[PDB]
RNA sequence: GGUGGGGUAACGGCCCACCAAGCCGAAGAUCGGUACGGGCCGUGAGAGCGGGAGCCCGGAGAUGGACACUGAGACACGGGUCC
RNA sequence: ACGGCUUUUCCGGAGUGUAAAAAGCUCCGGGAAUAAGGGCUGGGCAAGGCCGGUGGCAGCCGCCGCGGUAAUACCGGCGGCCCGAGUGGUGGCCACUAUUAUUGGGCCUAAAGCGGCCGUAGCCGGGCCCGUAAGUCCCUGGCGAAAUCCCACGGCUCAACCGUGGGGCUCGCUGGGGAUACUGCGGGCCUUGGGACCGGGAGAGGCCGGGGGUACCCCCGGGGUAGGGGUGAAAUCCUAUAAUCCCGGGGGGACCGCCAGUGGCGAAGGCGCCCGGCUGGAACGGGUCCGACGGUGAGGGCCGAAGGCCAGGGGAGCGAACCGGAUUAGAUACCCGGGUAGUCCUGGCUGUAAAGGAUGCGGGCUAGGUGUCGGGCGAGCUUCGAGCUCGCCCGGUGCCGUAGGGAAGCCGUUAAGCCCGCCGCCUGGGGAGUACGGCCGCAAGGCUGAAACUUAAAGGAAUUGGCGGGGGAGCACUACAAGGGGUGGAGCGUGCGGU
RNA sequence: GGCGAAUACGUCCCUGCUCCUUGCACACACCGCCCGUCACUCCACCCGAGCGGGGCCUAGGUGAGGCCCGAUCUCCUUCGGGAGGUCGGGUCGAGCCUAGGCUCCGUGAGGGGGGAGAAGUCGUAACAAGGUAGCCGUAGGGGAACCUACGGCUCGAUCACCUCCU
RNA sequence: UGGAGGUGAUUUAAAUG
RNA sequence: GUCGGGCUCAUAACCCGAA
């Protein structure tokens, strides 16, 4: 991914790392299907 | 700065403007190109040439004395000596370059894994590849040249 | 960041490649020469629309401020897509009734979109049954056809 | 691209026969998008940015796609043929 | 309100006008008669702190904001302001905007310097002499239709419009003549930038072989006997098959304490026990050599912490997942007892970090002061040491600070200052580093990267307070500590809630 | 008014207040601010079995019509020939048919996150040392915010000691 | 006077408006 | 589990009594 450390500010938002940790998580599920 | 390295250093020679030889000078032009041709027939580069002139003989550079045949130019080691016939094939700072590359390769045959030793083998290269683009420029190489380390 | 470049006699080509490329950081550019606008308008470009009116409604205006906005559906004649019209003035809505037929514009906020307390509607009705509303809400003319 | 012809009012791969491997391209070919070109017009202190219906000059078209007769001139908006 | 005047315009006529008509124009009779609207009125922004309705309902609002029964902001009356035969609404382009920046912007902390470096094209390139005349400058021939634009004069009553002259516009092309400062091209001559070489020194730079240091875990033998370990407090666990603890031996895998220093070396990532071998780069000293061989660098190439993956080894200590003991309302954790992968070696793949000096690289210039590391020079000491002290030059590494810079914090010859270059990146906050398409990878993943729609701020530096399960100082029987007497249980007096 | 003691001569541990300094995403001022999953309402979008239809390149069959060279026929001639019919051959060609591949619009069972709304719900992750300092990379685990391991950064509070400076 | 770094530590539980 | 009282600005947790 490319670094946005903008987001990394806590003001009003959860932690980057556990977003990031969401996101790839949906991508799998996204490229799973994409296969069958 | 320096090429790679981006350091800044300053150390070198001060040479003082002056026309003529000093008065203190005793020798002719016809002595320093006799020393001249005798040092080179012992084997010594033109580099070395000169220290020996300056630190034994008393002789700040050849390049005090016009030349006795063309008046339009001054004296240097190498002008001398293509009069001879002994100014070398290859040109100096090139060939020194070469050789360190030959050495280093062999280490590197046998140590693989010396990664540090490999960087300045590539620094060296580009350095040599430099020179040849130059040299071919100005015709002091043929233009068939070409520098392979397996050669 | 050093020096500006490039600045050379010779070196047109690449200080026009240098402003074309990054012209393209620019929304108003962008948007104009790609016509995106265009892709995506309901009116298609045009500065009224007449329309077909298929129910009323009422929305909610935003915080901090309390009141409702009566609006209406309205049906495009020229393509069929269905927009969502505010009715300005004291007693308007009284005025409309269901398969009466419309002319709307734009409603005016920023950027050509909505305004005010009312995010979501971007277009208000003008004339109703070809009489103008401002008209029949102040008086001084009567809706026709009872 | 070359050599030898044909055809045309006329030069030409414009089209043929024969002989070669050429030609274009990251200084953007090819392909895709949009659009008739210019004199000019709107705006701005200027540098610029945007547009090019109306008048003049050039181009193209006559429901869509093909093709002929007469004539100095047309493959013809108020002339001919086929789909 | 009186008295008077006029007739552009209006009504009815004659002439002229016209192909014929109509307009227009000259005259005659009548008469102030026939003629004002649209928007706005809280700030921006000119104009009301008046009256009557409505009462977070209705409504207004480009933006900021009004309206919750005493509304200068909504609806209406009366006033007032702007423009005026016009005046308001909606959509588009330019300006606003130095929010696209040649003139002329930004990238330490706000959007933004590729994790690092090498190099191809391109752009930018040191001094002197001679030649050329492509770029460039000057003069003059042939062109760039008219209309459109600017100026003076003239014709319609003036004007708009139209004519006669002067200029500009299509900034572009082409035939000749002249100049040689700069750029380009050709020849010659240099040493300052850069490179080569020689000398005595410095350094945890890299690779390979050998020799060690304690510490720790397990095993065997001797002694001794009831506990050890661990927490805020405990428990699981270990121990009579003799633990914890002490002594004599054997085996193993990882790691190199103190000295150690805003110290050293390296492009960055990174590098610290000793001895030997191979090897990279830099500083200083230099009347040595070559002779502009240079800077940056699209594409392209190489290096690149930890973790992960593929094969084969190894496994002391630690320890994702997991298994037990606690804590708690719960406790998928924090704490405690165990524990697989992994952490280590050999050959490959992956190419990612707050990979941060959050600061791309080369060159010139612009007060000082004071530490420290390497080399050189001078002077003085000296136990004669590769020793010590002071001063100066060059190159690294810190701190304070003048001019200047900046929103400020701060930077300040190790620039974030003034100037000459080249490359990369940014253009309000979100959607989103997502979807789709492509390339790379065994896989995990990497590089590239929109739109619909949503929103008035998001973001930065600094100020005054308030607060902290932050620090310091001080104080009170409506605080404690030391004490004396009680209230809370019963019946009743009295006040409060509810019923 | 009568009678008439006990204990301390201190401390900031508890409950609180004043002042200096320090951190702060708070100013309605910690009775502050504030995050995510599940549930409900609305908007735009993505993947998508099936499902109607359009447009381009190919390869093959067919082909109205045009041109050229031939043989013969009918009618006119000024004897040059000129209108046209039938057949043979060559060649060019819009259209049409079949199949193949891409491309586009329309519906579409089911699946997925995004944005508003205002609160149905469970907890309290971030801001003070936020009560286990926070955050980056990689990996595993968990209703949910999150937790844990290795390497890194300060954009971390407090006390003691040490080092380096002005 | 004022600054920059390093190593050690931190005696139960305490959610919400 | 029910009901009542404490503690807190208040709610949850927590403590006490009772049927
Ligand atoms: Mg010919
Ligand atoms: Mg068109
Ligand atoms: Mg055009
Ligand atoms: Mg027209
Ligand atoms: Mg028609
Ligand atoms: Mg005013
Ligand atoms: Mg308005
Ligand atoms: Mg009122
Ligand atoms: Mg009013
Ligand atoms: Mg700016
Ligand atoms: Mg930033
Ligand atoms: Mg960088
Ligand atoms: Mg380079
Ligand atoms: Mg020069
Ligand atoms: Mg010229
Ligand atoms: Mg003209
Ligand atoms: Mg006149
Ligand atoms: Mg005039
Ligand atoms: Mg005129
Ligand atoms: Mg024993
Ligand atoms: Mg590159
Ligand atoms: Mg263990
Ligand atoms: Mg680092
Ligand atoms: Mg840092
Ligand atoms: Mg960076
Ligand atoms: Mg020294
Ligand atoms: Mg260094
Ligand atoms: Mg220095
Ligand atoms: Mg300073
Ligand atoms: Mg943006
Ligand atoms: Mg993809
Ligand atoms: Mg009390
Ligand atoms: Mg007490
Ligand atoms: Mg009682
Ligand atoms: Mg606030
Ligand atoms: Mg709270
Ligand atoms: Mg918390
Ligand atoms: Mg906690
Ligand atoms: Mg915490
Ligand atoms: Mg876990
Ligand atoms: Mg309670």
């Amino acid at each position: 991914m490319k670094r946005r450390p903008r987001k990394w500010k806590k003001k009003g938002r959860m932690r980057w790392k556990w977003i990031k940790k969401r996101i790839r998580r949906l991508k799998r599920q996204r490229k799973k299907e994409r296969g069958l | 700065a320096r090429m790679h390295a981006r350091k800044r250093g300053k150390s070198g020679s001060k040479r003082p403007p002056r026309t003529a030889p000093p008065i203190w000078l005793e020798y002719t032009v016809e002595d320093i190109e006799n020393l001249v041709v005798k040092l080179r027939k012992e084997g010594y580069s033109t580099a070395m040439i000169g220290t020996i002139l300056r630190d034994q003989y008393g002789i700040p550079t050849v390049k005090l004395f016009r030349d006795p045949d063309n008046p339009n130019r001054k004296l240097t080691i190498t002008r001398i000596l293509e009069k001879h016939g002994l100014a070398p094939e290859i040109p100096e700072d090139l060939m020194f370059l070469i050789k360190r590359a030959v050495n280093l390769r062999k280490h590197l045959e046998q140590h693989p894994k010396d990664l540090h030793s490999m960087r300045g083998l590539q620094l060296i290269e580009s350095k040599i590849r430099r020179l040849v683009k130059y040299y071919k420029r100005k015709g002091k190489l043929p233009k068939d040249w070409r520098y392979d380390p397996e050669q | 960041p050093g020096k500006k470049a490039p600045n050379g006699e010779f070196a047109g080509r690449k200080l026009k490649l240098k402003r074309k490329k990054f012209r393209w950081s620019d929304i108003r550019y962008k948007r104009r020469v790609l016509r995106l606008k265009e892709k995506s308008d309901p009116l298609e470009g045009a500065p009224q629309a007449r329309g077909i009116v298929l129910e009323k409604i009422a929305v909610e205006a935003k915080q901090p401020n309390s009141g409702m906005r009566k609006a209406v559906r309205v049906q495009l004649i020229k393509n069929g897509k269905v927009v969502t019209a505010f009715c300005p003035g004291d007693g308007a809505i009284k005025f409309i009734d269901e398969h009466d037929e419309v002319i709307i514009e734009g409603i005016g906020g920023p950027k050509g979109g909505s305004m005010g307390d009312i995010p979501g509607i971007r277009y208000k009705v003008v004339k109703v049954n070809r009489v103008s509303l401002k008209e029949l809400v102040k008086g001084r003319k009567e809706k026709p056809r009872r």
